């Protein structure tokens, strides 16, 4: 549903229907952005309620060397997060790898314009951990 | 009601071209009587006597 | 029963015979026809009493209202759309049949022109702009018509056939001097080449007509104003092609005809090709401007709004009391309007 | 009769104002008590209800052939109905005021819409019969507004404004950092740094020269190569540099007008190229 | 049918809601007599006579037009009484030609 809503946000061609869907798309991204910051400041994917890929990751005490070598992708329904504001065509691959290295410190207008203003904080934090 | 009205409207197109010279309302009655079975020859005859009777009366 | 209710609240039908019939009034001079008929029937041994459609006294002026601007009339016969005439069975009780025919035949021939002028309305550029200027007079001519329609519905009625007839006479005399202009206007359809001479020479017949009326005006200056409306809106695309030919360098023309035979030379060994048409001093200004813009758009190195405003400023101070005499002076303000742009365009030629 | 006729002209059939899908909305022939003459002027008013429901299906069919300037053209078509529907409503309050009225008064008030409506009905049928879509929509309405009739030349500029606005969505994204958002290949910049991006002529307005088309190509190609590398090293960006904020403003002003001129457009193709022209010179020294 | 024929009489005369009793009584008599129409049913045969009639008053453009109208008519509704309506109209046609005399003195004789 969230990836479908951004697809309908790209059809802004009668520009009275575009702002009404913007209100919708932005409320829907609230739970989603919670799931971004929980996975790189603790290194555990959390999601027991609602569907946005239900897992908690596989713990390992025989590994240590990135922690996980099997647990699937964290979002495995598209096999890398796509097509939500946040560019995600390297940014979803750079939250992925930052998630690993918090496990090595701790434990064992235009729809493209809002896409690009959020993108540059999110490349800056992945280099910050 | 939809079907009936749409034959009449097509029917009124022919009547004005062919020079019937009858009214809309009267034609609907002519058509209802036919569907219930009437002879056509008798029906024109009656129309004709009534028509002539009206003109003479007014003057 | 509903049929009977309609028949009392609506005036009794006279396009179909199936409604009873009045032609009574208590005055002694209003039953004139019944008296006239009687006379003919006893004097003449050979009298043919017609079958007469009984009208419905002084409702003939409502059919004059519709007929003069508005729709085709299917209550009266029109042999074609350029021939309006009045059926030979219309009687009003307070006149003779013949006497009646004679007032209705004046307005019939005056509605023959507005109805003919309405068939010209097409819902090239010159004709489209002449159409919107004829059509504009028609929506302002119905303002006076819709006034006279509210007079007959008001009780008491007031109007008769001939009493609002000398009220609609300024417009009546305005639609006739339109007829003399238009016969001379379009009557170039059989003539060879439909291209530039039709468009030019209909702007030129407007130009010829404003001298014939303005310089004998000031006793019907009502007809001077009309022919100038038809000219300011007809000259409006034909000046603005000349506005685009300077400030952009090149112009807009139909792809099936020219309206001015302005043509540009694609190879460079001459500037522009000219072919003569139908004012005459203004044409030289077009040649010299296009010569200079045609170099400058291939090699940079080194009007209508204004017309309306010079017309208005004579007017707030056709006839004028800041110009004598009269319409050619407001025009010679326009020859400086092209001129202030024209000399400084040609200024730039020698600069490159 | 008078007020009930107003509902026939906002597209709602009685059985008196019968709708036929051949000859249109028409008054039924010789119905009891209707003057010969009043049926003739009532039929001229029914042609403005015929082209009005031939226009409201054209909105609903293509909102809510395929194209994304087609539906910008539909919000182009809704704007000419705007004064029509106000003049049906100014008849509406007059006929609630008193019930005696002449149909000559509606004849007088709605002739104005009898010369906008035929001249725009040829526009939508010409769109649907050459099967044309895209940026050649902007070309299709523009050269008719060159044509006669002052009402129609102002009108079609208001129709111009809204699909010119969806042309303007293309040129704000194509210059943002690159990336064309057409979902049906609708613009004049061909889809191709990974592969070379060029121009198409099968769509490309004929008042915008071929040599102007490239003035838009090359500035977009130069941000197309950082779409390639990474978007934080951009010569435009949207937090990284203020180059784009200046460009957008020049864009907003040209956009918001119902007529588009090329002289103004070509001066800001200079400025979008000359301030980021030195970025690529400072690329290839250190490369 | 009693109501329909009485309403038929009242409508044509444009008035008389129980004064058209005499005319009515006649109409009930004529209808109660029987006929054998020359050409009985079959849609092709009546359409052919209508076209000839159109040509004869010199209304060609109308003959061509009618034929489309006939196909249309069918499509809108299908009867077994279709023919009776088309033959009825046919007989009840009026010629444009001549004056239809006076009635303003013909009444008196």
């Amino acid at each position: 549903l969230l990836s479908y809503l951004y697809k309908e946000a790209l059809e802004n061609s009668s520009n009275e229907n575009y702002p009404v869907l913007l209100s919708l798309l932005k409320t829907s991204c609230e739970p989603y952005t919670r799931f971004i910051y929980d996975w790189v400041y603790s290194g555990v994917f959390r999601d027991v309620c609602g569907e946005f890929m239900i897992q908690v990751n596989e713990d390992y005490l025989g590994f240590r060397d990135k922690r996980y070598w099997t647990h699937g992708y964290v979002l495995i329904s598209k096999e890398v997060e796509d097509c939500v504001p946040v560019f995600l065509k390297h940014v979803a691959n750079e939250i992925y790898i930052c998630g690993k290295t918090i496990n090595l410190l701790k434990l064992c207008s235009l729809p493209v314009l809002m896409k690009y203003s959020v993108t540059a904080p999110m490349v800056s934090h992945v280099y910050l951990v | 009601m939809s079907a009936v009205r749409e034959t009449m409207d097509v029917l009124l197109e022919i009547s004005r071209l062919l020079n019937t010279g009858l009214d809309m309302e009267t034609l609907s009655i002519c058509v209802r009587l036919c569907e219930q079975g009437i002879n056509p020859e008798a029906l024109s005859s009656v129309i004709k006597e009534l028509r002539r009777a009206s003109d003479t009366l007014k003057a | 029963d509903a049929r009977s209710w309609l028949e009392q609240h609506i005036v009794h039908q006279y396009w179909t015979s199936r409604a009873p019939r009045f032609s009574h009034s208590s005055h002694l001079h209003s039953n004139l026809s019944a008296i006239w008929d009687q006379h003919l029937y006893t004097t003449d041994p050979l009298y043919t009493p017609d079958d007469k459609t009984i009208v419905t006294e002084t409702q003939v002026i409502r059919e004059t209202l519709w007929l003069l601007s508005g729709v085709k009339k299917l209550l009266i016969f029109q042999l074609n759309d350029g021939k309006v005439n009045v059926r030979n069975d219309i009687i009003v009780t307070h006149m003779t049949q013949n006497c009646l025919r004679s007032v209705l035949e004046q307005i019939a021939a005056y509605g023959q022109v507005v109805f003919r002028l309405q068939k010209f309305i097409d819902e090239f550029r010159t004709y489209q702009a002449f159409m919107w200027a004829l059509y504009k007079y028609f929506i302002s001519f119905k303002e006076e018509l819709t006034e006279i329609e509210k007079c007959i519905i008001n009780k008491d009625e007031t109007v008769t056939l001939a009493i609002v007839l000398d009220k609609l006479a300024p417009r009546l005399a305005q639609l006739k001097v339109l007829h003399r202009v238009f016969s001379t206007g379009i009557a170039e359809v059989p003539p060879d080449t439909r291209n530039v001479v039709r468009a030019s020479h209909l702007l030129n017949t407007l130009y010829k007509a404003i001298l014939d009326y303005d310089n004998v005006g000031e006793a019907s200056e009502q007809t001077v104003s009309l022919l100038f409306c038809l000219w300011v809106e007809t000259v409006r695309p034909y000046l603005e092609i000349v506005d685009e030919w300077i400030v952009h360098g090149n112009l807009f023309d139909p792809a099936k005809e020219f309206i001015i035979q302005r043509n540009k030379d694609v190879p460079f060994n001459h500037r522009d090709f000219w072919y003569a048409t139908y004012l005459k001093p203004v044409l030289k200004q077009i040649i010299m401007a296009g010569k200079s813009m045609q170099l400058l758009k291939n090699l940079k190195c080194r009007l209508y709004t204004l017309f309306l405003e010079s017309v208005q400023s004579r007017l707030q101070h056709s006839e004028s009391v800041t110009c004598q005499s009269f319409e050619l002076t407001l025009r010679s303000c326009l020859y400086p309007h092209i001129g202030k742009q024209y000399l400084e365009c040609c200024g730039n030629l020698m600069y490159t | 009769m008078i007020h009930e006729l107003l509902l026939a002209l906002s597209g709602y059939p009685g059985s008196i104002f019968t709708w036929n899908k051949r000859t249109g909305l028409q008054v039924s022939q010789d119905i009891p008590f209707l003057h010969p003459g009043e049926t003739s002027v009532l039929n001229r008013l029914c042609k403005l209800g015929t082209d009005y429901i031939r226009f409201t299906e054209f909105i609903e069919q293509y909102t809510g052939l395929h194209g994304i300037y087609l539906r910008a053209f539909c919000r182009g078509l809704d704007s000419i109905l705007q004064p029509y529907r106000q003049a049906l409503l100014d008849l509406e309050q007059e006929f609630l005021a008193d019930p005696h009225l002449s149909i000559s008064h509606i004849n007088y008030s709605l002739d104005q819409f009898h010369l906008l409506f035929p001249s725009i009905m040829v526009v939508v049928e010409q769109i649907k019969s050459q099967k044309i879509h895209g940026c050649q929509i902007l070309e299709t309405v523009y050269k008719h507004s060159c044509g006669g009739l002052p009402p129609v030349r102002s009108a079609l500029e208001k129709t111009l404004a809204v699909c010119h606005g969806v042309m303007y969505k293309q040129l704000s994204a194509w210059m943002l950092h690159g990336l064309l958002l057409d979902q049906y290949e609708e613009f004049f910049v061909r889809q191709g740094s990974l592969k070379q991006f060029s121009l198409r002529a099968e769509m490309l307005p004929s008042y915008i020269p071929v040599r102007v088309a490239e003035k838009i190509l090359f500035v977009g190609e130069s941000v197309q190569m950082f779409e390639n590398q990474n978007v934080n090293m951009s010569r435009t960006g949207s937090i990284l540099k203020n180059q784009e904020d200046t460009f957008a403003a020049e864009l907003h002003r040209l956009k918001q007008q119902p007529l588009f001129s090329l002289v103004d457009f070509e001066s800001v193709l200079d400025r979008i190229r000359s301030t980021v022209a030195e970025h690529l010179w400072k690329l290839m020294v250190e490369e | 049918p009693n109501v329909l024929l009485q309403n038929l009489c009242c409508r044509i005369l444009g008035k008389g809601e129980a004064d058209v009793a005499q005319q009515f009584q006649y109409a009930v008599r004529v209808i109660g007599s029987n006929f054998a129409p020359t050409v009985e049913r079959d849609e092709f045969l009546v359409t052919e006579k209508i076209k000839k009639e159109f040509v004869r008053q010199r209304r060609e453009a109308d003959g061509a037009l009618f034929s489309e109208l006939h196909r249309k008519l069918q499509s809108q509704g299908v009867l077994k009484n279709r023919w009776s309506i088309l033959y009825l109209l046919l007989s009840l046609s009026e010629d444009p030609r001549k004056q239809p005399n006076k009635t303003s003195s013909f009444a008196a004789l």
